């Protein structure tokens, strides 16, 4: 049964090379789970090198023949995109529950009756999924409890001394993005910035909005404080005629003469804006004149800007510019003959940070700016990878506590319980099926291989803390009491997750169950793989 | 570099079932089956054998081949060891042991690539052989009365002739059925003592003539001449035969004698003493009465001399066994001394001549109507020695068959030539759609292993086997009003020679098979059949 | 590490080579396992052909270089000479407890904490043993019962067609030669003879002893229905002078003379022997005098001997007059000087079976014999040994069920039971240890491969009949009550063991699991795999 140019791989062969497939995917993201993971380096081609934990970027960046591994990667990126972490999560259930289910392969079980187990426990998993959560306040005082949040998100893809860096730049960020009421929650109202020659503990959180272009001439202030903004689309520098032109002078003084006068148009736009601070808050303290000016001026106008004590900005991103629109308040001016001084915004301090090479103007400090900034620093771009993995996992974290009221603790107190739980309610229960035990039992046992692998990449022994963990919980449910159970994997013992504050969002583990059940289901309905047409 | 897995064993070979040895054992010997499918049959094929010593011989029968035959692998050694079983216990079924526990593994194989487990598949055969051998004895036709009449012994043996020598069945059966008549004793209601050796039949051939010249004699034929002067003796029944074991010179001492010279004066006694003894001691045995001397050993010069003076025939018969049988038909006893023949050690025979066969002259025993004879001889002739031999093993085997009508219900018989397989295929397919359960797919698989015979014996005679198979099951199924199926049971498989068209009835040629073979045939090709499928796995290791 | 000629197996790819040596010889003699089992066939290259399902005789017979089997053949050599049967059974339990500690040597589980676990395990099970056995009548009428203990030794060795052949063959063959009171019983009494030339469905007990050389004189009597033995010692055959001398004849009836002069001293003594039979009941019906002598006899006497119509024998084997002694009870008799009528022995019907090839005698009917004869009868080689393993197979577990007055119920009821009992006696009892329980659970789970095993050889699936036998246990235990639950093979469900017949010695499956469990944890406990002059 073959023709020229096809290759079959029939009768169970296939299961055997599928299964060893996701042995292979498994053991790679087996180093990095939990905040005792492990770094990797991805290599593009072009020579850069990249270090991540993050198994989102993982997947994409390598290139596996397997088609096993494929179905978990494409899975995995819809998980990413719902989810946004526990990519490896999501791979370890996968993975060992293979493993699980090819035991009983070799025992001569249908696959269907496997796939069958599966579904029926992930149902009774949906219910002790909403038994075993937690629902938190909806309280935006909770940010002590935001904080046992963000060590979740931090702590696994750091040293943890980043986590005290980011820990409170993601916290408030979160918070003063949101509103306080039940609305909605914007990400992309807080901006991802990158700098170099500073170190990434130095990493500060930016309340208003961070530019590039700063003021340049010697003489103009470097801080001013609780100056007015305004928003000007008017180009201040030297124009040109917009028709073939030149300038015919007479006298070596008339040369001057004609440049100057030319530029008297751009002078008369120069002097209304100056007699604008003149009318407002000249010489009052602790009030200011700022110009975000979108297009470009000359040196000229930048020296007359210095002695008025008037930052000038120019060559401003376009999208910034509506940005400091909503920031500030003033609006966008694209005339000066409409300039007005209810036109104008209110902003709070405004310093130039200086190094060497760039400077850098801070907006913050705005009465109503509803967008913030993370400037992500570092040395080399490998801590400039590695955080912006941190921060845009650690936003999308909190926004999905915010979202779901409901929080589950982590440290593998979802798993050991829930299997935990289908040991010993399928013994009382009985109402599936006799063959569909060992689905439900493999089921069960194959969800042990977080909390497992969780430990041994800490080192500790699994069998050890997998044990005290059980015996615990046998205790708790001897005294007639709920206690929340975990493992700790600095000291190596238990612990309860909801005082250590390890938390486990509660639509991660929702679609990690469910995914993680699909994705093993129709691995194992693959019966015979085929290679036509090549 | 590339390891080997399943062999943990001094680097032997060791086949495990999930390589699939049944299968490869099956077709191992389906290697040997096809030899066997050429074999039975009167239109069969005869295989040149070479021998290791230089020999080359020819010969139809497959038990002959597999002594011939070096035999090592195991599933091969089972059917050679059944096959020595089949030819124990009677002289028939040796084509049929092994083509039909040949096919039973045939049709095992499509029941073990369905995946239906060896040991249900033994089960399904010995529910069935169970079933086959119960109905066997319903299947009866007609029986042998053992009344030892010719003509009764001319419808058993004619069929045994067939299938091994074609062509002369008629012309042997009348020579076979002629020796067994002679030596079956007349008695009617006696079943306590056995009778009719094997041995007591023997077959002598001589090149020359044809099969129309052969006759049947009454007793012993010795191919030795008559070393006396005299060639035969008289006319007169009732000759007396003295058995001597010593030979014939003078008497020694039982202690010591032993010859010793010294001078030539006692040389020239010794020859003188020889003389006077010898003439003294036949003298004295020739005035017993005894005309004819058998000696067992070695005969001297005067002591021959001297009983051809006497008209003493002298016929030496250095084989022992021959003389075993010799004294069941004259009576007489070996005599271990010389000297001494008691009358009451004398026997007597009516003629002992010497005949004239295929140009030789050789001096037969025999008898007419008196002092009765055990033991008979076939005396055949033919211009081919090789295709004349192969007579005798037609012959041997068709006495054998005989030997199968005894006490243990062998005169039942059952119509051959295919005649009883195809009926009998129907009625296990009546046991199949009676039994409920995984058994009837092994009970019809058993049936359909039966149609080898029937497709044999038409393949071999040339007959279109697409044609031949329905005319056999349109014969044995027809619609009757009643339980009981009527007329005929005797439609066969049709060998011709002729023209025309059709199959024909059992009871036009008399050709058919006893039931005590066919009987015992299926039960030990089943056993076999069913212990092959037993092994799934061989181990070799040092003795 | 390394000197010239050495290779080591050092870290746990050693134990993982002898366990994967152990699994494949148990994929081996696991087919064999159970009356459903398949016959193995073996050749020693000379053309010699055995056919054996017990365990010892296969593995002594084949050459191993695997050293891990090796041991398993030591083992299973132990087994017979304590056990006598279930070699195979202990195969499969030692290569199943390795798998299923395989498992948990992949964990990074030590294999002390699994061998500790297997013998807590095995002194629970010893504890089990106890409970779980039945206690038998020690009364010999149970035969009904032995009947059932046959069945079980018989259906494994044989086709069953030849159980119900051998089944009346085994049971009288122990009874007559065991005592009455409750005393013990002697195997070697059971003579084992083999013949060829008839089918093995005509296998027949001999209650007395059989003789091989038969007397030859077609008017030797077929059947005497009562006769007195005669035991002697005395040559009736033509003898010689016991000083040197010799017979000088002027005549030939002078030869004679000299002849039956020599006779005459044999011929004196013959005298003495055919007017003792006149002597007692000479005209008495059912009366008879036969001649076992051992020496030889000539055909002249044998002529005087039939006349009278008295058996004899002569050329009989030294050993088999001795046993003559104990069967018939008459003393050997060293010269017919001495020979009265007290020395003779009494003996029932006396009738010679005639074959062609082979003359049999019949001493049997004895007041006292003591001695059994078991006659196997086979067309081949292989069909007498088959046979022959089955009745020295039979006699000892027969023999057992007396000296061992406790019973076992077969059918896998023990091992299913205590792989119950023992998963969910530790749950409850918990006095071993945290990480035993991984050893415990293992032991438990290899408990399974007998039953698995018998229906597998059977052709069932062996998760359906497991299932089955489960619920029929569970409903039992929810009952309150003692039922003893088996697999039926040829049906499919379950089944009363009890009730089916199907019994295992209970010294078979007292050393089975103590054995099992010691030898497979010595493979555990070997850490490194040296060889030398390889």
């Amino acid at each position: 049964l073959l023709n020229p140019k096809a290759e079959s791989l029939r009768r169970d062969a296939a299961l055997k090379v599928n299964v060893t497939s996701a042995e292979g995917l498994q053991s790679v993201l087996e180093t990095n789970l939990g905040p005792k993971g492990t770094l990797k380096m991805l290599v593009d081609g072009a020579g850069n090198i990249k270090l991540t934990k993050d198994g989102k970027v993982l997947l994409t960046e390598m290139q596996i023949q397997s088609p096993t591994a494929v179905l978990i990667a494409r899975a995995a990126a819809a998980q990413d995109e719902i989810t946004g972490d526990g990519t490896t999560t999501v791979v370890c259930l996968v993975g060992e529950l293979l493993r699980q289910a090819h035991r009983f392969i070799q025992e001569g079980v249908h696959p269907r009756i496997i796939t069958d187990g599966f579904e029926i426990a992930r149902k009774e998993s949906m219910k002790f999924l909403d038994e075993f959560k937690i629902s938190k306040t909806n309280l935006s005082n909770d940010r002590e409890f935001l904080l046992q949040v963000a060590r979740s998100s931090l702590l696994t893809k750091v040293d943890a001394d980043l986590t005290e860096v980011l820990t409170p730049i993601v916290t408030d960020a979160v918070l003063s993005v949101y509103d306080a009421q039940a609305d909605n929650l914007d990400l992309h109202m807080v901006e991802i910035m990158q700098m170099q020659h500073l170190s990434p503990k130095d990493t500060t959180f930016i309340k208003g909005l961070v530019l590039d272009h700063g003021g340049r001439h010697p003489d103009m202030p470097t801080r001013v404080k609780n100056a007015y903004v305004l928003i000007l689309n008017v180009s201040l520098e030297y124009e040109k005629t917009e028709v073939n032109s030149g300038f015919f002078y007479s006298s070596a003084d008339q040369r001057d003469k004609l440049a100057a006068s030319e530029r008297k148009f751009v002078d008369a736009k120069l002097k209304k804006i100056i007699d604008l601070k003149n009318e407002v808050c000249g010489m009052d303290p602790d009030k200011g004149f700022v110009i975000i000016n979108q297009k470009g001026i000359d040196p000229m106008s930048l020296d007359v800007f210095a002695k008025h004590n008037i930052l000038a900005l120019r060559r401003a991103k376009r999208r910034n510019m509506e940005r400091l629109q909503l920031v500030t308040g003033g609006e966008a001016q694209n005339s000066v003959e409409d300039l007005s001084p209810q036109i104008l915004g209110f902003s709070g301090l405004v310093y130039q940070e200086t190094i060497g090479e760039e400077k850098f103007t801070y907006v913050t400090e705005n009465t109503d700016p509803k967008s913030c900034t993370i400037l992500i620093k570092g040395s080399t771009h490998y801590a400039l990878a590695q955080t912006k993995d941190a921060v845009r996992d650690g936003l999308r974290a909190v926004a999905n506590v915010l979202k779901d009221k409901n929080i589950i603790p982590g440290a593998g107190a979802f798993y050991i319980a829930l299997s935990r739980y289908l040991r010993s309610a399928n013994m009382n229960k009985l109402g599936a099926k006799g063959k569909t035990k060992t689905g439900i039992e493999a089921f069960a046992e194959a969800l042990l291989v977080i909390p497992k692998t969780l430990v041994k990449n800490s080192g500790f022994d699994p069998l050890d803390v997998l044990a005290m963990v059980e015996d615990e919980l046998d205790d708790a449910q001897d005294s007639d009491e709920t206690r929340y159970v975990g493992v700790d994997l600095n000291i190596g013992d238990s612990c309860d997750p909801t005082i250590e504050g390890i938390w486990d969002s509660y639509r991660v583990l929702r679609n990690a169950i469910t995914g993680a059940t699909g994705i093993a289901s129709n691995l194992l309905l693959c019966d015979e793989l085929l290679r036509a047409g090549r | 570099q590339n390891p080997n897995a399943g062999l943990f064993k001094q680097g032997y070979n060791s086949y495990s079932n999930a390589d699939g040895q049944i299968i490869k054992s099956i077709a191992a010997i389906r290697e040997l089956h096809q030899m066997c499918l050429t074999s039975m049959g009167p239109c069969g094929r005869n295989k040149i054998i070479v021998n290791h010593l230089g020999k080359i011989i020819i010969t139809n029968d497959a038990a002959t081949m597999l002594r011939e035959l070096d035999i090592v692998h195991p599933a091969v050694k089972v059917l050679v060891m059944a096959t020595e079983q089949q030819k124990i216990d009677m002289g028939d079924g040796t084509n049929l042991v092994m083509i039909l526990a040949g096919e039973l593994l045939n049709v095992s194989e499509k029941l073990i690539s369905m995946g239906l487990s060896a040991v249900e598949i033994i089960q399904g055969y010995n529910m069935a052989r169970k079933f086959t051998l119960k109905e066997l004895d319903e299947m009866v036709v007609g029986e042998i009365t053992d009344k030892n009449d010719k003509n009764e012994l001319l419808k058993m043996i004619k069929p045994v002739i067939s299938s091994k020598k074609y062509g002369s069945e008629d012309i042997l059966s009348e020579l076979v059925s002629e020796a067994v008549s002679h030596v079956l004793p007349v008695a009617q209601q006696a079943g306590e003592i056995p009778y009719f050796n094997v041995d007591s039949i023997r077959v002598v051939k001589i090149m020359g003539g044809s099969l129309s010249n052969s006759t049947v004699i009454k007793g012993m034929v010795f191919n030795r001449e008559p070393e006396g002067h005299v060639k035969s003796l008289s006319e007169d029944k009732k000759h007396k035969v003295a058995v001597f074991t010593c030979p014939l010179d003078i008497a020694n001492t039982e202690t010591k004698g032993t010859v010793l010279l010294h001078n030539a004066q006692e040389m020239l006694d010794f020859s003188k003493g020889e003389e006077k003894q010898i003439d003294a001691m036949m003298k004295e045995i020739a005035d017993m009465g005894v005309e004819c001397i058998v000696a067992g050993a070695g005969v001297g010069e005067l002591a021959l001399h001297y009983l051809n003076r006497y008209g003493i025939l002298v016929l030496k018969v250095p084989s022992k066994f021959e003389l075993r049988r010799l004294c069941r038909v004259c009576g007489a006893t070996p005599l271990p001394r010389l000297g001494a023949p008691t009358p009451e050690e004398l026997g007597l025979v009516e003629t002992v001549k010497t005949m004239e066969i295929g140009g030789d002259r050789v001096t037969v025993f025999k008898q007419e109507q008196g002092e009765i004879s055990r033991t008979s001889t076939i005396i055949l002739r033919g211009a081919t020695q090789n295709n004349l031999d192969d007579i005798e093993r037609a012959i041997d085997d068709g006495v054998a068959a005989v030997k199968g009508l005894m006490k243990p219900s062998g005169g039942k018989l059952l119509p051959g030539a295919g005649a009883t397989e195809i009926e009998l295929i129907s009625r296990i397919t009546k046991y199949g759609e009676r039994t409920p359960g995984l058994l009837q797919l092994a009970i019809k698989q058993f049936a359909v292993a039966f149609e080898v015979v029937p497709r044999t014996l038409a393949e071999t005679a040339g007959l279109d086997v697409n044609e031949v198979l329905p005319n056999l099951y349109a014969a044995h199924n027809v619609t009757e009003p009643g339980a009981v199926k009527t007329d005929h049971l005797y439609k066969g498989v049709d060998i011709d020679g002729e023209s025309d068209e059709g199959v024909k009835d059992i009871r036009e040629e008399n050709i058919y098979d006893m039931l005590a073979t066919k009987k015992f045939a299926i039960n030990v090709a089943t056993e076999a059949a069913t212990t092959v499928l037993s092994i799934d796995q061989i181990i070799m290791a040092k003795k």
